[PDB]
């Protein structure tokens, strides 16, 4: 981080009509994807045509996957001639505090983490083209961390089924449903490798362990109510329970000095807890309002300082 | 004993001030300057035939 | 494309040298109008 | 940048004495404000449910509130600064441990709820719990120990630091304080572990050095079981659970003109990532 702030400037060309130009002063806040760390870039670089692949625009799934190779910028102000943002991963400004403007149909609340999604909704993927430029600028959508956990999961999930409903949401008690598109099998089989290995390094020896616990819990839920609304109506080990008597196996080699409860879960929380790291991006941003109110609403602006 | 080194002296340059005026190609411009340019969107000039 | 101002003519800055055709090359220009002669829009 | 948290009146004389011996300690607050009341300080502003929260979620609400460092203690006010916004302006801010553990330099230092073992001020009717800022290398063993320990109740306690002796239990609240961690780390590893068995029924059935090694080397090279439904029911819990046990680390100690180790009780210099 520098002490005098770090902003690069991604430029505008010469020939900018009057219906173009004040179609960038209401970018204010917004999420734009610098690709290395130059103080001097062009919309050219900026926009979607730099995207795509050899010719091929990707789905909404690669839009995950080549996020995370690029660093995503907020803009801070927009002069005539150039575009000013602020990478997110360097470091803020002198404050620590970059305005943002929220695109989501879902309003927010202090303190809790924003990871950026594409626009997956339906009736919003809102692109603000450039006519005499002949651009498109896809403006990414910020949400609260558990929704981000949600529709990266939903699309994952959604895939695997091609390869042999779900699109709906709640949250806040509002009903939203997400884009059905037809999903291209390369980067699915991206998300599908970055699971399974994921997955299969969380299963230590003394899962074994674990894994004859499943009697209790399923008794467990009997008794406190808290059990009962934990596994869930439509869950796997409920049904799995009720064929499966397990049971644990009789010796470990030099067992004595090792702990295998104590293996597992050491391995379960840098594998598998971080799995939310893996498929989408990592939550860089939270919300750390000054005076304002506790819930951020659509359509305005809202004080950030950064977070792990 | 007597030994010793020497600096026999150091050489530099003399960066060569140019105005552009002395230049041949002075009089393809029409030079008159604006004392305030980013004040200014798209402005025009007329001609009649 | 807008439609200039017709008084900037009345007193010209500077005054040019050759006539030619000149809807032989338009893209030059921007606001380009050929005034078959003396006619509506000119006032 | 230093904000206010102002004492209501009536404090007795032996409070007086009480809140001067917390000077160099972690509080976490809602949202950054220039002045702020102490009854949405303490440890009433979260017990919010009917139930006074146990460490689960006591973790919830430190990453949805902002941890402030307290300066000095006038008598009238609570003078702090937080963790994310003064630290920029201001450098160093000192720092008391409540840890039976040493602090070396260079270590980053997260924060546990006190599940060891709590100033109460009865002129005021509220408790205040105190984090426990232990450095964080041992925030994945001994939360990872303490977990560990309630899934032998359906050799352990030993832990070594910096050539001294840990005990962990010091029996009868701790283990009822810490029930609805073991009960949801159980579930998500249950779960993941059946489903990443129903989607390849053949990860336990391989010969283990001579078969599945070829089942692991491909996969490093680039009525209904509701099955597809439940990835989310799973990644959602597990995709939470990620930022919970993280302990992500504020503070990284660096000593200067100082003890190179500080002690229990002593004050130890403090700087975020800059």
């Amino acid at each position: 981080m520098l002490a005098d702030g770090f902003e690069t400037d991604i430029a505008i060309p010469s020939g900018i009509s009057r219906p173009d130009a004040a179609a960038l002063q209401r970018c204010e806040g917004r999420v734009v994807f610098l690709p290395t760390i130059r103080r001097q870039l062009t919309l050219a670089d900026v926009a979607h045509e730099s995207f795509v692949s050899g010719g091929v625009s990707p789905d909404t799934l690669g839009l995950l996957l080549a996020y995370r190779r690029r660093f995503p910028a907020v803009i801070t102000r927009v002069l005539p001639t150039r575009i000013v943002a602020c990478p997110l991963d360097v470091g803020l400004t002198h404050a620590g505090t970059v305005n943002l403007r929220n695109t989501s149909p879902v309003d927010l609340c202090n303190g809790d983490p924003i990871s950026l999604v594409p626009p997956v909704f339906e009736g919003q993927a809102t692109d603000v083209r450039l006519d005499s430029l002949d651009l498109t600028l896809r403006f990414p959508v910020p949400l609260p961390s558990p929704l981000a956990r949600e529709i990266v999961a939903r699309l994952v999930a959604r895939g695997i089924r091609d390869l042999n409903d779900l699109n709906v949401l709640y949250y806040n008690g509002s009903r939203l449903s997400l884009l059905a598109d037809v999903q291209q099998l390369g980067p699915v089989n991206a998300e599908l490798r970055s699971l399974v290995l994921n997955m299969v390094y969380s299963i230590t020896e003394g899962t074994t362990i674990i894994l004859t616990l499943i009697p209790r819990l399923f008794a467990l839920s009997a008794q406190d109510g808290y059990v009962n609304a934990l596994l869930q109506m439509q869950s796997v080990t409920r049904e799995a329970a009720q064929l499966i008597h397990p049971e644990a196996p009789a010796l470990m080699q030099d067992g004595e000095r090792r702990l295998p409860l104590y293996e597992a879960l050491v391995a379960w929380l840098t594998h598998a807890g971080q799995l939310g790291d893996t498929l989408a991006l990592a939550p860089v941003v939270r919300v750390c309002t000054f005076d304002g109110a506790a819930v951020v609403r659509s359509g305005d602006m809202a004080p950030v300082i950064r977070y792990p | 004993d007597v030994e010793f080194d020497a600096l026999l002296g150091s050489y530099c340059n003399t960066l060569s001030l140019v105005r552009f005026l002395e230049l041949g190609l002075s009089v393809a411009c029409v030079c008159t300057k604006f004392p305030e340019l980013a004040y200014m969107n798209e402005g025009r000039v007329q001609f009649e035939v | 494309p807008p439609g200039y101002r017709y008084a900037a003519a009345m007193v010209p800055t500077g005054s040019l040298l050759s006539t030619i055709e000149v809807a032989s090359h338009r893209r030059l220009f921007d606001f380009f109008s050929r005034v078959r002669s003396d006619a509506n829009s000119l006032y």
